[PDB]
RNA sequence: UUCCUUGAUGAUGUCAUACUUAUCCUGUCCCUUUUUUUUCC
RNA sequence: CGCUUCUCGGCCAGUGUAGUAUCUGUUCUUAUCAGUUUAAUAUCUGAU
């Protein structure tokens, strides 16, 4: 369980949780073609500024800790 | 004292014994086999070369995986070959 | 003496003289140059120590990578007080110098015991020039004994006499004395007492003697006798007691337990079962305390390093798994600082062992942790003693961690080459033998990295005389394999010169090597097939195949191996022809010997090889083997098996003189061989058919039949067994006993009791009443069910399994409601009986006609008040579901309310195996679209979340993560949302517990199902993406 | 021709709680000289003694025959004592002074 | 303006009895083999 | 020994590893504050 990221315990901060889901999100977004497609069409850029773009803010997401 | 190694899945066929013949692995059921067992040789060599992937005999023949523990997934964990809490041997 | 008789089959001492000192065991950058030069200063000041120095610098190779842990593992070997003071020192000159550009008790008392025991030798080699026994000091002898003694003086004069006892013992041992007795209200009853105290352990538990209360940490030690409940007494006992202690472990700590065992784990004269016993004492106390056990922790291996070095294997595999949960619990540098000492303690033994630890606390925390320690034993200079031993560790790493050596293998190597070219023997020794062991595991792999050792060992092997000698080879054998045979061409047949010219040594280590060493070099793909004919076999088989070899056990499987390669080879008739006529050669384990050899060959080989005439002196041969056997053994009747099944049709002239034996052996001889020749036909059945010998089927079928009124069991067995594989060879409506005449007579033998019977019988009805089944008149069946159902009370599982897997076929003869109304007679009443694999009944009998009949019934079943088959009938869903898998689409709404009732409790067990019906349920549904009901069950089910019985909990698991399948996760996570945050601890333990088990599996579907959350000040928790809107 | 489990030390009860180290040397004294004895003065050990000889022979000659040996109306408990275990509560030392004694007068 | 019996827990005790895991009741021996190098056309 | 006749008799209290559940007995609702602890209690730890 613990070497599978993702892993919970009941000392779980709100922080990591949600920093958590971010990043799956993203694995998602650079993951299903049309997801992708779609952020593409709406904000215009490539297909890869958006990867790139998020690539960045998969470490940041919600800015520093507490 | 009696629990996985889980090292990684490698293309090596699992091995079983007289004993253990039946039993789907981990869901300890003869039931619906379908799909086959995977370890690695760093489990499974030499002396364990067709060894069970229990109890330290002589594989007779392959472990088929349940249907149950392939709905939720399981058989593609680390490799099912379980280690006494001493050593493999 | 007698009782010395029947109590020594009670245990028994099984060591050597060697083992036996366990008696004796008492308890408990240039500048990175001239720095060395620095370091050996000042730690030399806070002398002479080595291997610390070099596991101080041998951080250097990883350069500028060496942290705060030098501080760590140095701050254990040397008091952890003068450790900041040191290394904070050096990361000073480091860092500055990188611009610019009671352990120590301990060994000191080892040096001690040795330059005591220079001391006394040389006043013998002195005193040769001109033990136990060696008297004492007062200082010495108040350590010895516990606290809370006096010494006393009774008298000047008393001890004065004692003064005067030797040179009085001899005076007044010749002088006069004898004892008269004299013929002519008593008291004191001594109290011996609480389970029992064998005579010798009073002394530990004398104060056991005692009887009182108010004393308190001795109020611990006296209830710590808790032992002699675990070391004695009834199992009962030793159960509960063992956990009173398990949950006792963080309170009394470690300190008192193991001042209170290890006396009793050194017992002079502790059992087998009480050694392992307290074993798991020592294991399941080491499931907790960590940190604690630190000042223990060598006064821990002292007593268990000896389990290492032990003849039952079970005993090892106990002793490495403690090792373990000792190392990994304590810390590394806890494991090291404790153990160099050891290393260079004078007795080989302790040595020995001692690598054997390392071995294991190296397959704990990992090799490289541990490397730079070793790689700075293989270099200390002090002495050999020491690389002896640091080797060997490599070696015993070797042997445990096998095929996981691979990485670090170039390093490991990298050690121990400087070794191959030492001035002493054994370094050399030893050394080599480790790289053989390590290619052994090296299988096949990382040539290059041994490269650099070869040619060394290639010249090496030239200029010996020797058990180092064949050392050497054992590598270079276990090298081959992994070489390129253009150059493995080469340097191969240089070897099988000296592998020649050595078959004949007397020295037995050697031909084990010699000979694993011709299955490896004869053993290769580019070794050419003449070569061996000419110059190795008549050697070969001239000094091997002797009688020393076989009786001894490795050498005769090492040998089988060998010559079947050579086989492999060289062809089949070529060894076969030569082993044949040693069949009849009469002493036993050799015949055994080469008729297994045999067996194998033509195993692999095949058959088709063998010519003619050789092939009539094989089965003149393998009976006049077969016909004399002093045990029966599988060997030479599984050699058979297969020597037959191998030659097919040109077996077919020898039969009727097997059969014939057969029979005559069959017959008499008194029994105990008849069970075997009953096998032999067991196994040979498809050859009598396929040929179509069918007066021999004649002859099996009914003959067999008659001694099925045999009253030994362990013939019967076999009888039925043979009547099995006759029936897989030759159909039903051709059985020559009609199956009308059989199966009655079989049927009232079920009674047997003994084992064998109930195996073979079942298989065989079951065989029957599977494929006939219709010759068999009803009436018959229904007296075979009431006589199953009892079969139930087997100890083993197989017998159950196909006792099932039979009632099943029956049940499919007759129709259902009956042979489940008849299951459905066990009862809640008893237990024991109707367990489960009744139920297992229940179940395969509702597949085998429409279970859409049977449920009704059940159901009905399961208003009946009596619990226990209540929950039986609950199971019985449990099984059906997970046996019928889609079918389950239907029945479904029949049992979702009664899973509602049952779920609502009565008791635990009720909602326990319900809530496993819905798991297999939830399986098989899957995605037919039935989930609305599944929805509405997993309200009854939540609740049980919460508790500790360890069933309820993981049959809850099993539940939820089903039905995770089923309804799918956003259904889930939406219970699972408020548990998280909940703010006490126990609802987060377990909210946590199941939303990873949603979460690991799906966790690409989530990313819909979080909610939306409000971003605080210092973030932002809304994502952003999904709202973009074309 | 000895087990070797025996050691110079015998563990002895059985005791009265009255009795006397002049009763105690004397009997005991038959065997060989006495190394020393201790005696439980302790509320657990009273009852119960050591005993230790200038040989071990000596004490074997005492097992043998004081086996089950009475003393009063009792009846002794004569075992062969243990070892190792607990007694490092005195820590191992002492050397230095000595053994530099034998490196000086004789040399050696 | 001058009046009744009662419920319940928690903690500490080696009492008592039901029961749970297709657990268990047969596999199983194999690198413990250790010594101051020392086997002669 | 065979045949015929007559008389009598027969048959269609197992064991081992892990773990939970449930009764009864015994002790406490009892003075303040300071820390540990708990969802909050409780419990544990000190002195008047």
């Amino acid at each position: 369980q613990s070497k599978y990221i993702g892993t919970g315990h009941a000392d779980t901060t709100k922080w990591e949780w949600l920093v958590n889901q971010h990043r799956d999100s993203y694995c998602s977004y650079m993951g299903h073609f049309d997801l992708l497609n779609y952020f593409a069409i709406a904000e215009n850029e490539s297909k890869a500024r958006v990867r790139f773009n998020l690539m960045e803010k998969m470490l940041q997401p919600c800015g520093p800790p507490a | 004292d009696l629990i996985f190694c889980r090292k990684q899945a490698g293309v090596a066929i699992g091995r079983l014994c007289e004993k253990c013949d039946g039993k789907c692995v981990i869901c300890d059921s003869y039931v619906r086999p379908c799909t086959l067992v995977r370890i690695c040789d760093e489990c499974n060599y030499g002396s364990y070369q067709g060894r069970c992937v229990i109890c330290g005999g002589p594989g007779v023949s392959d472990a088929y995986y349940c249907k149950e523990c392939t709905i939720q997934e399981k058989d593609r964990d680390g490799c099912p070959k379980i280690v006494n809490l001493g050593s493999s041997k | 003496d007698p009782f010395a008789e029947h109590r020594p089959p009670k245990i028994a001492d099984r060591e050597d003289e060697y083992k036996k000192h366990r008696r004796t065991m008492i308890i408990s950058a240039e500048k990175a140059k001239a720095g060395e030069l620095k370091v050996v200063n000042g730690a030399a000041a806070s002398d002479q120590t080595p291997g610390a120095t070099p596991k101080k610098l041998s951080s250097w190779d990883q350069a500028e990578t060496p942290g705060h842990t030098p501080s760590l593992r140095w701050d254990e070997t040397p008091g952890r007080a003068k450790g900041s003071e040191t290394p904070g020192a050096t990361p000073g000159s480091k860092i500055w110098d990188p611009t610019p550009s009671e352990r120590d008790t301990p060994g000191h008392g080892s040096g001690w015991a040795e330059t005591p025991r220079t001391d006394r030798g040389g006043d013998s080699i002195g005193e040769t020039p001109t033990e136990r026994n060696r008297p004492l000091s007062d200082e010495e002898l108040d350590a010895m004994f516990p606290e809370g003694y006096k010494v006393l003086p009774p008298p000047a004069g008393y001890v004065p006499i004692r003064t005067p006892a030797r040179k009085l013992t001899a005076t007044p041992t010749p002088l006069g004395g004898m004892t008269g007795f004299h013929m002519q209200k008593s008291v004191n009853d001594q109290p011996s007492g609480l389970p029992f105290l064998k005579p010798d352990d009073i002394q530990y538990f004398d104060k056991l003697l005692v009887d009182v209360d108010e004393s308190e940490e001795q109020k611990e030690r006296k209830i710590m006798k808790l032992l002699l409940k675990i070391k004695n007494g009834t199992p009962p006992m030793r159960k509960a007691a063992l956990r009173q202690i398990t949950d006792k472990a963080r309170e009394f700590g470690a300190g008192p337990l193991f001042n209170q065992i290890l006396p009793l784990l050194m017992s002079p004269t502790l059992e087998d079962q009480e050694r392992h016993l307290l074993v798991k004492v020592i294991d399941r106390i080491l499931y907790k305390l960590d940190d604690l056990v630190r000042p223990y922790v060598h006064k821990i291996l002292v007593v268990i390093e000896p389990l290492l070095i032990d003849e039952d294997y079970y005993a090892r595999v106990e002793g490495r798994e403690i090792i373990s949960n000792l190392a990994k619990a304590a810390g590394l540098a806890t494991m090291i600082s404790t153990m160099r000492p050891d290393i260079d303690n004078m007795d080989e033994y302790v040595r020995n062992t001692t690598a054997r630890a390392f071995a294991v606390v190296a397959s704990a925390l990992g090799i490289p942790s541990l490397l730079p320690f070793l790689k700075a034993v293989c270099k200390s200079k002090k002495s050999w003693q020491a690389r002896h031993t640091g080797i060997k560790i490599v070696q015993q790493i070797a042997i445990l961690m096998g095929c996981a050596i691979l990485p670090h293998l170039r390093s490991l190597v990298e050690i121990i080459e400087h070794g191959l070219v030492d001035e002493q023997q054994k370094v050399r020794t030893i050394s080599a033998l480790a790289i053989a062991a390590l290619a052994e595991a090296a299988t096949p792999y990382g040539i290059e990295s041994f490269d650099s050792v070869l040619k060394p060992l290639w010249k090496g092997i030239r200029q010996h005389r020797g058990k180092g000698l064949a050392a050497f080879l054992k590598a270079i054998g276990y090298l081959i394999p992994l070489m390129d045979a253009e150059y493995a061409n080469y340097y191969t047949r240089e070897v099988m010169l000296i592998l020649i010219r050595e078959f004949q040594s007397p020295d037995e280590e050697m031909k084990k090597i010699v000979l694993k060493v011709v299955k490896q070099c004869c053993g290769t793909d580019g070794v050419e097939a003449n070569y061996i004919k000419t110059e190795i076999l008549p050697p070969f088989f001239k000094h091997f195949w002797q009688h020393r070899m076989a009786l001894d056990r490795r050498n005769y499987r090492q040998l089988v191996d060998t010559t079947v390669e050579l086989a492999n080879k060289v062809g089949a008739a070529e060894i076969i022809s030569r082993i044949v006529d040693d069949l009849k050669d009469e002493a036993e384990q050799y015949r055994k010997m080469v008729m297994e050899t045999i067996e194998k060959i033509m195993g692999n080989l095949g058959a088709a090889d063998i010519d003619h005439k050789l092939e009539e002196q094989l089965i003149d041969g393998i009976l006049y083997a077969f016909q004399e056997q002093t045990t029966e053994d599988s060997v030479m009747l599984n050699g058979f098996g297969t020597v037959v099944n191998a030659l097919g049709k040109r077996v077919k002239p020898y039969l009727p003189q097997i059969c014939g034996t057969v029979l005559w052996r069959l017959n008499n001889k008194s029994a105990k061989v008849r069970q075997q020749a009953a096998d032999l036909i067991s196994r040979t059945a498809v050859v009598m058919k396929t040929c179509q010998e069918e007066k021999l089927m004649g002859h099996l079928g009914v003959v067999l039949y008659e001694y099925l009124g045999e009253e030994y069991p362990e013939v019967l067995g076999s009888i039925l067994g043979a009547l099995k594989a006759i029936v897989n060879v030759i159909g039903m409506h051709k059985m020559t006993p009609p199956i009308k005449d059989l199966l009655p007579r079989l049927t009232p033998i079920l009674k047997n009791r003994h084992e064998k019977v109930q195996e073979n019988c079942i298989d065989l009805v079951g065989r029957i009443a599977d494929r006939g089944a219709e010759y068999v008149s009803a009436r018959e069946w229904m007296r075979i069910c009431f006589e199953l159902l009892e079969l139930l009370k087997a100890h083993k599982k197989a017998i159950r399994r196909a006792t099932v897997n039979t009632f099943g076929y029956i049940a499919k003869a007759i129709g259902p409601h009956d042979v489940l109304a008849t299951l459905l007679n066990n009862l809640k009443v008893q237990e024991r009986q109707n367990r489960v694999c009744t139920t297992v009944a229940i179940a395969i009998v509702a597949e085998t006609c429409s279970p859409f009949t049977v449920l009704p019934a059940l159901m009905n079943e399961y208003r009946v008040p009596e619990l226990n088959v209540q929950n039986g009938v609950l199971k019985s869903l449990s099984f059906l579901f997970e046996y019928i898998g889609e079918m389950g689409k239907d029945y479904i709404y029949a049992v979702t309310p009664l899973l509602e009732d049952a779920l609502m409790d009565r008791d635990l067990v009720h909602r326990q195996t319900a809530s496993a019906v819905v798991q297999h349920m939830s399986l098989g549904v899957y995605g037919f679209g039935c989930e609305d009901s599944l929805n509405h069950l997993l309200n009854y089910v939540w609740p049980n979340v919460f508790e500790t019985s360890p069933h309820v909990i993981q049959a809850v698991m099993g539940a939820l993560e089903g039905l995770r399948v089923a309804i799918g996760p956003c259904r889930m996570l939406q219970y699972c949302l408020q548990g998280l945050f909940h703010p006490a601890r126990k609802v987060r333990d377990v909210y946590w517990k199941i939303y990873n088990s949603i979460y690991i599996g799906s966790q690409d579907a989530l990313i819909a199902h979080y909610p939306r959350i409000y971003n605080d000040d210092k973030n932002t928790y809304i994502r952003y993406e999904l709202d973009y809107i074309l | 021709r000895l087990p070797p489990e025996v050691n110079r030390i015998l563990y002895i009860r059985n005791l009265p709680y009255k009795i006397t180290a002049e009763e105690m040397y004397d009997i005991f004294g038959k065997y060989g000289p006495i190394r020393q004895i201790r005696v439980g003065n302790t509320p657990e050990t009273r009852g119960t003694a050591y005993v230790v000889y200038e040989d071990i022979f000596d004490a074997k000659n005492a097992c043998d025959h004081l086996s089950g040996f009475n003393v009063c109306n009792r009846y002794l408990v004569v075992l062969y004592y243990n070892a190792n275990r607990a007694f490092q509560k005195m820590d191992t030392k002492k050397k230095e002074e000595q053994l530099k004694l034998l490196k000086e007068k004789y040399g050696i």
